[PDB]
């Protein structure tokens, strides 16, 4: 069964697909999941409560009696043939969930630090397949290696000091005059020969037969077919961690770094990954912000303490004199004022670094929308400038229209 | 239709000198190659005029033209003696057997037929001669230089090479002064005559116009990620398609009457009516089922995995159909897909079926993340047949 | 000829020392190292003046400058002596005959001779001799450092080292000492005379500047592109783009006339008229068509997997186009695009077409999860110059 | 000037073996051929140094000792063990040391028959091996009866100048000299060490003289020295891909070094004529090749950076156009093969599509919404138009 | 010659018949054999072990297999 | 980690890549701002 | 089929080419087969020789083995 | 086993078939368990000759080496 | 402990077995062991002519290696 959810949404049991009892099998293994690689993915603000939320079987889902909630992690996993995917809630509509995908994949390719390309997506754009983010991660893994595999087949070189009966590369001399009369047939050889199942090539062999197994699209299956036959003669491994650490990336398998760290990113049972959706969106804005921003260069993550460090998501200052705080919230902000948790950490920003601070915010259809212009302006009784910016979402499409809109109001906001 | 077949050959190996008859396999790939080549020089076997060999993965360039090989010296302490490969015993042999026929006043013949007979030779070279070989084809190439381009083209003995599984070795390996030399305009006597020089015996060496490297690739292993620059412009590829039309009641009557005797035939006759009387009275059966289950094959996976036509050829009764389902299509089938099920049964289209008249049923105890395995299921009589009556 | 591609070769080589021929398969590549050679020695045989050599991946450092090669004595068979490669014997063979002409060896002119004649000996070395050429060797070294850089800036031979296919073997390996010599600054008589010291012979060794090197690499391939970033400050790559201007009319019967210069102008003239003719008197046509698919190719393939002017360039009818076009470059085309059908058919700009006078047909059955492929289609008449006509 | 060579001349008394490591195309091998020449006043290899350089092929056997079969008789061919490259060297330069010593090294008519048997070009006969076999077997007992401060000052510097350290397998061709390359572990130092050899089974110990200037490129960081080991023997000397060569003056100042007064004035007018079609200014080359080297920092790495040996020989606009178009654009495009929106980002014509822009755009598209670029030729004034706009 | 068959024996617990070289799956024809648990009944264990042993081990053999499907 | 300018062994680029990427060089200092930025290490 | 040293009477090692398994079995099945055939009674004292010496094992002298490789 | 030299005549160097270990042991295993067998006292007065010959632990001697050989 | 051809100045090669580092420190401290206790040890010169072919600077003539590998 394939089941879908957005941030903080939730789906009845009697209407789900498949059995009520066999998709609660999953979650428990998927929240356990989670809290043994939680330290792995950073957060910001999120609090997470690691001690007894995670462990609570509150990980990613909170599995409840009568329905199955999503929490504000994003991302997918797939357990026991029930495919869980967690989009965005920004990006839920009023083919009609294929624009999240793609809307969200491209919030991944740019916050994240992916390198994959506009057409590898485009491709799949109206080919009415089924959406699935387990899908089209294989595939883009898998067309971004058969798009490196049809140039060059990645042979590297070993030296081997091995005893062939014909003389190929350099004869080893001292190995040669040592030998005795009775076994002279045989020449002893160190050859450079080049092979094919390298360690990169043992990987994706392996990270090919572990994803053409769990793959259920046509156009995987047809691509992941023809990568297994280009990889015939490579003798299989069993994937793990430390076969993704011992290969390193120089300039002669340099071009297959786009298809190995999405093998890394999907294999390494579970399958899959998550990240925060706070942190996300705060990765994301920071792309839009130092392009956006010529006249303050912008650092993320910069750190006062206080008397315990409180830390902004982003501070732009032109050399040194300008703080312009900027704290990414992923937060709704109902009723066009921010709430009591967010306005609270405004304040101290401001006071820690006479030090005006801008808060990015969603804006979509589905998420709350304010006016085009910078629409709150707020003062906090010690000549405080608190600006409430949103940034429109054209990711949905390829185009980048708001970002001029971003522009236009940070200017006036500059 | 296999004229043209022996003509589609011919047009090309004129034109671009050597070809490559990539396929599926069980098509005849290794048939038209080695029936066109018997065909035009009449030598049943191979050495003088032609020399079968086939590819391996560990097949080396010390092998095909020359490489450094320990070789016994008359019942005694081994040499090391540089020997020739198996191109290259058939390159210089082209050359000096279309040496013969060229009336020069320059040409040493009664050098170059002292050399023609130690390049035939099926012993190996004792050394008394090896040196003699070797001077005498120093004298060739000393020869080869100083005759015209006009002289060189025309060399009569057409010298073949069919090379089988081309694909299964390393080919950019192997030729290694041959792809820069297998062009037509690369050859001696052309327009751009190249004569490059080899690493380990340091003797320059050329391919003659003669020689005619016919390639049998088998495509579905080691599959169309080729060369794609030097071993892919020079061979000029003719697809040998797996043909259905050999597979009707005339056809399987005429293909295995011509080979035969006189009391084979009738014999031919009378199986081939029991069989296709059992299949429905259907005399298009056999083509319209293995034409029928290519389609399917080139709609799931590539147009070049279909199953070829040289396994239903050679069948009598419905218990050599059944022998060569079970043993040369259904494992073939289930090497393609990767051991896959929901997609090899829509090939069959049994997609929608389970535990009858099926070749992959379907085990009665799911595993425990609900996965569910197949089993392929022997069949027999005329449960068989209407389990390929709805192949169709 | 003597435009672009021979006067841009001859400057920068004389310039930069080692020119790299890089381009996609189809250009003149080897040709325009072969034809720049040959013109310039005037010796249209390699030997003397030039040498062609091709690298692989079963080359050896070993049989390249230097290294031990067991050679076959008579009374001991198993003896291992070093033995100099191609390069050893070019390099010394450039320099030797370059110091035929100099005023400070006129003690052993007489050894400079001597030694020219056991460089250019095809012979195997005797081993009475070797050590007469070893001692010889070791007196040339004795004399070039006893020679000024003054006189050994112009040494009056020039000689070629063609190597093709350079980028196949391993390029930081061949070139062992010859990744810090091959500069024009670094030869013997450049700013800076380096003489490096070999492993095997103990002998020092240093690349004259008599000597070129001309690679031709190949670049549609990446796993064996060079990349050696301290390797492509030595040589000086020159692209050559595959010009689709050699296709037409009057291109066609100016390349094709000038290397037949038999009788035959009048026979291609009208056989190239009547091709053109039949191809709806488009004098730019084989130029539209080459260009109208490189570009296609370029903007979703790599820019060095372009389709070359070597395809299209022995065509002589619309049956010699029709076996170009089918066996050639079509399952070319069908290899850059491995099933990835609505590229291919995108390339040849039959996209919305599925039906009628198209090279790949659409199948009437579709797949069980939404997968859909094509299937080729063998043209021939004027519906093939109609499915040509669309590219175009 | 001199401050490149002071500064290998420093650390070759300090750690003892300097390496030149730096991007391809600066002076690594140029400023280590000019220290030892200048240093030993010897113009070609021979006793006083030898140049060799590594490769994968460079093996153990050929560098330090290995059998290798050497009869000069034409017969008997006799399987003995020859020494190397290296212990030719260090034999040599320790053999070489013990001439100007006193009275500690007794073996003023033994020595100089050692070192007369070393560097004899013509191999050694077996009647004359013998005795230079048995003449090292008394160094080896000779030294070690030694004082400290009688081998710690031997007097000749020898330098075994290597090229391309890190492209051989360094450690493996390294063998028993994986532990010897300290300034404290050769012979004299604080802490001698006479370690022993496998072939042979005769002691073995660098002198003092001995000094290893490699030069290397760490471009390729296939093949980097990342042992940490062969990091603490070496002393790295930056050599950065230095523009400030490529001025007006100091391109003169180079390029006329060695012409005595003949072709100087055809050199002079013709850099008159190189930076007139620039803009009259002399500053060009230099921010030119800065205005790259910056770039590529901040995109590839700091290591594939252009060096100064492709600009340093130019002479008209004409070499320039030969050297942009032939050596350094076929190199910038191969560290971004088919990245295309990067590359034109190293000429910074970002925004520049069409016109004199190096990289024109096709006017095709894809059918996914691709694109990709077309290398343009251009010649004339208007090639400089599409070169200054990179500064 | 067509006399000399060749009878091959595959382990296929480490390597599939998919994982073999590609000139072994087409020259080669494979039969399975199976783990047939029929060969291990009451009278099937009888049977086998009745051609290795005699008459006095076979008593015992009788003796010893029906205590021991007596405590199963 | 904060300090990019001044008494540091790498001084910031001026100008970052194109897709946020952002790279350094090894500044060499002399004298007693060579131990000013040695000190700070402590 | 492969090389295999082989002594001469306590001397000096010859090298001699000694045949595997599957061409001892190969050839062994045609000497074999050739006994039921009517044609092959032109040689049927020689090719009996050679089937006598394909079973035995470890042939000690060379003038055997001449006499092996000459049928 | 394999191929070693031996000290033979001066100028008449001999490569014999010098026997390793697991092939000195599997052949003193069945020489000691021939030496107590009823039915192979045929030439258990032999057998005896060759125990001492496996348990000699040195090189053995090329005048008795042909002694080793024929038991 | 390997094989190694020994030619010394006009005999054939003979391939004598060369001890390598181990085995010259491993016998060195076992015969300097020996040296210097009187239990059982009889013998104490020819202990002692073992020690001074175990120091040799030269390599070992064959008069003087064989009756190395005897004591
Ligand atoms: N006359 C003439 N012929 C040309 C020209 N360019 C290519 N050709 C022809 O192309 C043919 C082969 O081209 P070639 O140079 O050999 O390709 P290549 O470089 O070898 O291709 P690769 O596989 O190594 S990558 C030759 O027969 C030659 O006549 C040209 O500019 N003029
Ligand atoms: N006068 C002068 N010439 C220089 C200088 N730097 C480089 N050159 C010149 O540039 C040329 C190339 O420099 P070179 O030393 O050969 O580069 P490289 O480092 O050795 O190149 P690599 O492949 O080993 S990494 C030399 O001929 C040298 O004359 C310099 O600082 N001063
Ligand atoms: N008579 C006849 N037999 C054919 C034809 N095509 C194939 N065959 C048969 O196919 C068999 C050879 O198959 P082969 O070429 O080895 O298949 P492949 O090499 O694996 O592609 C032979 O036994 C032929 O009898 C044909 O056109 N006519
Ligand atoms: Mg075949
Ligand atoms: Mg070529
Ligand atoms: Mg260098």
């Amino acid at each position: 069964t394939t089941i879908t959810l957005y941030e903080h949404d939730e789906k009845r049991y009697r209407d789900i697909a498949g059995d009520k009892k066999a998709i609660q099998d999953a979650l428990i293994k998927l929240n356990k999941q989670f809290k043994k690689d939680f330290k792995k993915l950073d957060r910001s603000e999120d609090n997470s409560d690691t001690e007894d939320t995670i462990d609570e079987s509150k990980g990613v889902v909170e599995v409840y009696a009568n329905k199955i909630k999503a929490r504000h992690y994003v991302g997918f996993a797939a357990v026991d043939n029930v495919f869980l995917q967690i989009l965005p809630k920004v990006f839920k509509p009023k083919e009609d969930t294929w624009e999240p995908i793609l809307a969200f994949i491209r919030m991944l390719d740019m916050a994240y630090g992916l390198k994959i390309k506009d057409h590898d997506l485009a491709y799949l754009q109206g080919r009415n397949l089924r959406p699935n983010l387990y899908e089209v991660f294989i595939y883009l893994f898998a067309k971004s290696l058969w798009s490196e595999v049809q140039r060059g087949y990645h042979r590297e070189y070993v030296e081997v000091h091995r005893e062939e009966k014909f003389l190929r590369g350099k004869l080893l001399m001292s190995r040669q005059i040592r030998k005795l009369p009775h076994q002279l047939n045989t020449f002893s050889v160190e050859v450079h020969e080049l092979i094919e199942d390298n360690l990169l090539n043992r990987i994706f062999y392996a990270s090919v037969r572990e994803a053409l197994r769990r793959t259920t699209w046509g156009l995987n299956r047809k691509l992941l077919g023809e990568l297994m036959l280009a990889f015939d003669g490579i003798t299989p491994i069993h994937l793990r961690t430390e076969h993704f650490e011992r290969v390193h990336f120089t300039r002669l398998n340099e071009r297959f770094r786009r298809p190995f760290e999405l093998a890394k990113l999907l294999f390494m049972e579970v399958s899959g990954f998550f990240v925060d959706m706070n942190k996300l969106f705060e990765r994301f804005i920071e792309r839009v912000l130092v392009r956006n921003l010529p006249p303050e260069y912008k650092l993320f993550y910069q750190e006062s303490y206080p008397f315990s460090s409180q830390k902004p998501d982003y501070v732009v200052r032109k050399g040194n004199t300008p703080v312009v705080v900027l704290d990414a919230k992923y937060r709704e902000l109902k009723e066009r004022i921010p709430s009591s948790d967010m306005l609270r950490q405004l304040y101290v920003y401001s006071r820690i670094w006479p030090a005006v601070i801008v808060i990015p915010s969603s804006s979509t259809y589905n998420q709350g929308l304010p006016d085009k212009p910078l629409e709150f302006e707020f003062f906090d009784e010690r000549k405080l400038f608190i600006v409430a910016y949103n940034m429109d979402y054209v990711k949905t499409g390829a185009i980048f229209k708001a970002d001029k809109n971003f522009r236009r109001s940070l200017n006036n906001i500059i | 239709n296999i004229k043209e077949d022996y003509f589609r050959v011919d047009m090309l190996l004129n034109k671009k000198g050597q070809v490559i008859l990539y396929g599926p396999p069980g098509t005849g790939k290794t048939w038209i190659a080695r029936k066109y080549v018997v065909e035009e020089t009449n030598e049943k076997t191979p050495g003088n005029k032609w020399e079968f060999i086939t590819f391996h993965q560990s097949y080396s360039y010390e092998e095909f033209i020359e490489g450094f090989r320990p070789r016994t010296d008359n019942e005694e302490k081994i040499r090391y003696v540089v020997e020739d490969g198996i191109f290259k015993k058939i390159a210089l042999r082209a050359l000096v057997k279309g040496l013969f026929e060229l009336e020069d006043a320059t040409i040493g013949k009664d050098k170059i037929h002292r050399l023609y007979i130690l390049l035939t030779k099926k012993e190996p070279l004792s050394p008394t001669e090896y040196e003699e070989y070797l001077r005498l084809k120093r004298y060739l190439w000393e020869l080869v230089g100083g005759l015209p381009k006009d002289k060189l083209k025309n060399l009569t003995p057409k010298f073949y090479l069919i090379i089988d599984e081309i694909n299964r070795g390393n080919i950019s390996k192997i030729f290694g002064e041959l792809i820069t030399l297998l062009e037509k305009d690369k050859r001696l006597g052309g327009e751009n005559q190249l004569i490059v020089r080899l690493p380990y015996s340091g003797e320059p060496f050329a391919v003659p116009p003669n020689l005619y490297i016919i390639g049998t690739m088998n495509t579905a292993d080691r599959s169309i990620a080729l060369l794609d620059v030097a071993l892919r412009r020079r061979f000029a590829f003719i697809e040998v398609e797996p043909r259905p039309e050999f597979l009707e009641k005339e056809n399987l009557k005429k293909i295995r009457e011509k080979k035969l005797k006189t009391e084979d035939r009738k014999r031919l006759n009378e199986k081939l009516n029991e069989l296709f009387s059992k299949l429905g009275n259907d005399n298009y059966f056999l083509k319209t089922l293995l034409e029928k289950i290519n389609v399917r094959i080139t709609v799931v996976k590539d147009r070049d995995h279909r199953i070829g036509h040289s396994y239903f050829l050679n069948v009598e009764t419905v218990e050599d159909l059944h022998h060569v389902w079970y043993y040369e299509v259904l494992p073939l089938l289930m090497e393609y897909f990767y051991n896959d099920w929901e997609t090899i049964k829509w090939v069959l289209n049994e997609k929608g079926k389970e535990h009858g008249n099926v070749f992959f049923e379907k085990l009665r105890l799911t595993g425990p993340n609900g996965e569910e395995a197949y089993q392929l299921k022997v069949l027999e009589g005329d449960a068989f047949i209407g389990a390929l009556k709805r192949i169709i």
